[PDB]
RNA sequence: AUAACUGGCUUGUGGCAGUCAAGCGUUCAUAGCGACAUUGCUUUUUGAUUCUUCGAUGUCGGCUCUUCCUAUCAUACCGAAGCAGAAUUCGGUAAGCGUUGGAUUGUUCACCCACUAAUAGGGAACGUGAGCUGGGUUUAGACCGUCGUGAGACAGGUUAGUUUUACCCUACUGAUGAAUGUUAUCGCAAUAGUAAUUGAACUUAGUACGAGAGGAACCGUUCAUUCAGAUAAUUGGUUUUUGCGGCUGUCUGAUCAGGCAACGCCGCGAAGCUACCAUCUGCUGGAUUAUGGCUGAACGCCUCUAAGUCAGAAUCCAUGCUAGAACG
RNA sequence: UAACGAGAUUCCCACUGUCCCUAUCUACUAUCUAGCGAAACCACAGCCAAGGGAACGGGCUUGGCAGAAUCAGCGGGGAAAG
RNA sequence: AAUGAACUAGCCCUGAAAAUGGAUGGCGCUCA
RNA sequence: AAUAGGGUGAAGCCAGAGGAAACUCUGGUGGAGGCUCGUAGCGGUUCUGACGUGCAAAUCGAUCGUCGAAUUUGGGUAUAGG
């Protein structure tokens, strides 16, 4: 017999199966669309989820209630110190799809990222690119060959390319590798672009810029195992239920004889890769400015970390993203920044924001103060001061 | 008319809450909420600003055992305003109107939340200090 | 923005922190927590409570 | 060898659809209806039968949850009108997406109140009891009425009445993993899945249309509902942080500092977890259906159709998103 | 018919996680280990769709397909067991 | 330079709606 | 043989007040009752809680009825299968 009563199901087929992520580190499945008469460019760019903040703005949405009025937002710090460029791959088109053809690397690999290359670096005797570096120093000329093959034969070219994670407070000390599109430009100069960038560094603010409407890439905060309660939203079965009532009463009809993929069942919860779209960078920060956390209106002379520091991830000394809103992932998790997809037109994306006041008070209980400064002239002066 | 944003609900269906106008209502039953759609076993709730169906369970007797408008002027469930600044009042109360949204009484004690009296003009009209 | 002091405490209250209370006397009331808060609600005189900015004006502290 | 469920045949009865056209419809059979007759379909009604099960297939309803059908209530696009507008009615492609909160009743059913875009109808062993519940039915107690000389009877009423087991196989949900010279890093992408939804206000506009009364829409703007995926700034909840403070009784002679009250009690309480109780985010190309067209014969005319061809739906395939074949 | 009632019933006040709509915390399990170590049940066994068939098949016919060894859960099926 | 009416009966189309995905046995087949 | 601690406060008795009388009123005292709140005890309402191959062929937790008598109970003794 039919429902007695209609609902909506419970959860999203389309993210199944809800299991773990197979990598820790977020892959890109799709880059953007190459343009070739636009400047050569990165499309992505990789770094450190540090924490959450609060920032105030102005609106401005004409129409709007809150038009020409103050805000207060949540936002996210991305801790994003410059990526160095180690290598390029070239790809053809076949017809079973991309297919790599060659990769070149560059000829000094520095040891955060020769670490990527080890389970066990401190018993290991290094041997990773030794002989690689040695087609470098005779003549080059087997390297110039390769990436004359990768001009003559790729369609797309994509960089190798490493966070430098000791300059993040992490304790973790093999960086991360990736490989990212570059687009824009022919064959031939995205390789040359690749080429001239080899062991160099690579920042932030030469992939995004403010106000840009940009993607997130990230595995999301791992759960174990859960149950459907909780898993799915299904509805707690009555108090008086004998033998539990965090379930699903009935599994499936007699008819078919099996238990359907459609069912909510008890599973692993989180730590699933998602990609989310549509974050807006309120401000793309610089290590080096002492300010960081100042805006026009507040004139203080302070940094982005909040007092104390960020829970459970330090300071952010280097460059960094400030995004709207909340992306997926935990403090410390490596995430992967993309371009958008496509191009937007809407108010919300093409806004320019202005920020007026970013909070710094402490993140590790009810931070009453926005600097040490500001607490002192408070309190006055202490026992501990004499 | 006019576009107030989402407010957490404080009222579900059978919330008695107080009322503020000089109709000669004490009480304001609440039987139904204006524009709750279809969710299975979820109640009708209604937040400051809503128009909801109501019944006088204590007033005066002209009052009483009738269906009628009435709107919510104010809230003890905290709610957040897009300027971060979470608020509420010290109880909930509401005010007898027509369904055009006009008060039936002439007066209305206590505060009225700004979210109403933006959005009811009558209201604001017969209203006091509005937070 | 401007920053709003605790009714109870004496705290600074910046954007988004805390609560706004409306007495129905009209009356507005702003705590930077839920411990002033809940201070207020039990109905404590903020001028014998010692870390209060009452209490250290009333005894001369300072 | 034989009744009381399901299932099978049947389809009278129930339900749905056609054909004809006497009449209704101010004139006019067919805009919309449609008598007397007559052809079917369905298996969501109830029978008829007795094929299966009596060394037992758990026998109402509800709750929960998934999926399917279309005979479409709403939402998309359209054709018709006794379509001026607004509203409404008839019809097509359409099941992509939704279809609610309550009073009485054990109820399915019924019936009101109310919200809503709408409150369509059905299947899945009359889905679903080692998922629950146990109000009803249908053991033994007891009461009443009518019947019976009586023991007792009663699709008459009433009250009280034990709801057992999974650790196996498969399925499902997640989780490892041998073998592929070893080991490590970066990838491709077959196939499978897939997601968004509906409304209001402003504007158009007191405009088109209309004698008036009344009274739209496209582009656009701001929000919101239902859903989905995250996240923990903030606000709220939570406390074995037994972190700090307080309180009673008793014990360590007192003080200090402590023990116990089968976490003694109270206020606060970070961190972690978490809530439409909080915040963020939810993409754009191609091909079509209905339908309207172009050119154009058949058939010297005509005709969207026969050859060819244009536009065109909440549809489809992609883009995008999830998994990644553990013998690619 | 006062009083009485673990009797049946309706409404009201108070009260509340019964519910909206779930969240969080503790102990003991479950879990993993050393030692110890049963039972029910068992024709043979164990992936689906349709067919025909004792008219609802794990096996038969036609298709879909199909890769060792497995762990925690689970209650669709085994018209599961008693 | 052929055309007009009424009609007959072949194949084809309409009439022709159900629930897990699925059955001319399957693949597939169109001067078969 | 056994049965905490409370509440209520029957007759009888003392004192005072009113009244022409008949009688009546007030304060104490007293300690009645198959009376009452509630332990031990005896019982067994509800969760239709746990368990349901149990700790157990009837148990366990909370909740609950009664608790000075038609009370509870040891031993002895009698009644024996239509
Ligand atoms: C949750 N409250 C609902 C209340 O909304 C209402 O529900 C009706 C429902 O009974 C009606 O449905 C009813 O009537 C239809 C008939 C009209 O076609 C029958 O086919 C159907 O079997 C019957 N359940 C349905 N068509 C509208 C709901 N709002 O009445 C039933 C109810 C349970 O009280
Ligand atoms: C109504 N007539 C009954 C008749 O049915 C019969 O009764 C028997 C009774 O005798 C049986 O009992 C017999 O057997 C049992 C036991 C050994 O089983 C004995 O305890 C008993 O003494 C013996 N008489 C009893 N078990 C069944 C009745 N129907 O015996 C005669 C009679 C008592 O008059």
């Amino acid at each position: 017999s039919h429902r007695k009563y209609e609902a909506p199901r419970h959860g999203s087929l389309g993210f199944l199966p809800r299991k773990r992520a197979a990598k820790q580190r977020g892959r890109v499945k799709s880059f953007p669309k190459d343009v070739k008469s636009k400047p050569v460019a990165l499309t992505a760019f990789l770094g450190y989820k540090a924490g959450m903040t609060t920032i105030v703005r102005d609106l401005d949405r004409p129409g709007s209630k809150m038009h020409k009025r103050e805000v207060v937002e949540a936002a996210t710090v991305v801790d994003t110190p410059p990526m160095v460029v180690v290598g390029v791959v070239g790809y053809v088109e076949t017809p079973r799809g991309l297919r790599s053809l060659t990769t070149v690397w560059a000829e000094h690999l520095s040891e955060e990222v020769r670490r990527r290359f080890y389970k066990n670096w401190y018993k290991s005797k290094k041997k990773a690119f030794t002989k690689y570096s040695g087609k470098y120093a005779t003549d080059a000329k087997q390297v110039e060959t390769e990436l004359a093959r990768i001009k003559k034969y790729a369609s797309v070219v994509r960089v190798l390319a490493h966070t430098q994670i000791k300059k993040t407070p992490l304790s973790q000390k093999k960086a991360h590798l990736a490989e990212i599109q570059i687009n824009g430009g022919s064959v031939s100069d995205k390789v040359d672009w690749a080429k001239e960038h080899f062991e160099k560094e690579v920042s932030v603010d030469s992939v995004f810029e403010q106000d840009e409407m940009i993607d997130v890439i990230a595995v999301t905060k791992g759960h174990g195992f859960e149950g459907v309660t909780h898993r799915w939203g299904t509805k707690k079965l009555p108090r008086k239920t004998h033998r539990g009532l965090r379930k699903v009463a009935c599994i499936g009809a007699w008819h078919p004889a099996n238990v359907n993929w459609t069912v909510a069942r008890a599973g692993q919860n989180g730590y699933h890769h998602r990609t989310s779209i549509n974050h807006k960078v309120y401000r793309v920060g610089k290590g080096t400015d002492e300010a960081n956390g100042a805006t026009e209106f507040d004139r203080t002379k302070k940094t982005i970390n909040p007092m104390g520091g960020f829970v459970r991830y330090g300071n952010v000394n280097n460059d960094f993203v400030l995004l709207k809103g909340s992306i997926p992932g935990v403090k410390k998790r490596v995430v992967t920044l993309r371009k958008s997809l496509y191009v937007d037109t809407s108010r919300r994306a093409v806004e320019k924001v202005n920020l007026k006041w970013i909070d710094t008070a402490s993140r590790f209980g009810k931070g009453r103060f926005q600097t040490p400064a500001e607490k002192h002239a408070f309190m006055g002066t202490l026992k501990k001061d004499l | 008319s006019g576009n107030k944003f989402r407010m957490s609900l404080a009222l579900p269906v059978g919330a008695v809450m107080n009322c503020a106008d000089n109709s000669g209502a004490r009480n304001l039953y609440v039987l139904a909420v204006k524009g709750t759609g279809a969710r299975l076993n979820r109640l009708p709730a209604a937040a400051a600003g809503d128009m909801v169906m109501a019944t006088v369970k204590k007033g005066k007797p002209e009052l009483r055992k009738k269906v009628m408008p009435a709107i919510v002027i104010r809230q003890s469930k905290p709610w957040r305003r897009r300027d971060g600044v979470y608020l509420y009042f010290e109880d909930n109360a509401g005010v007898i109107v027509n369904p055009k949204g006009e008060m039936k009484g002439s007066a209305i004690t206590g505060p009225v939340a700004k979210e109403c009296a933006d959005l009811w003009p009558r209201i604001a009209s017969n209203s006091g200090v509005v937070v | 923005m401007k920053i709003e002091v605790d009714s109870f405490s004496g705290s600074k209250i910046y954007p988004g922190r805390g609560t706004l209370f409306v007495r129905g006397d009209s009356k507005i009331f702003r705590f930077q927590s839920s411990k002033s808060a809940s201070l207020f609600q039990q109905r404590k005189n903020p001028r014998r409570i010692s870390w209060t900015v009452l209490y250290r004006r009333h005894h001369k502290k300072g």
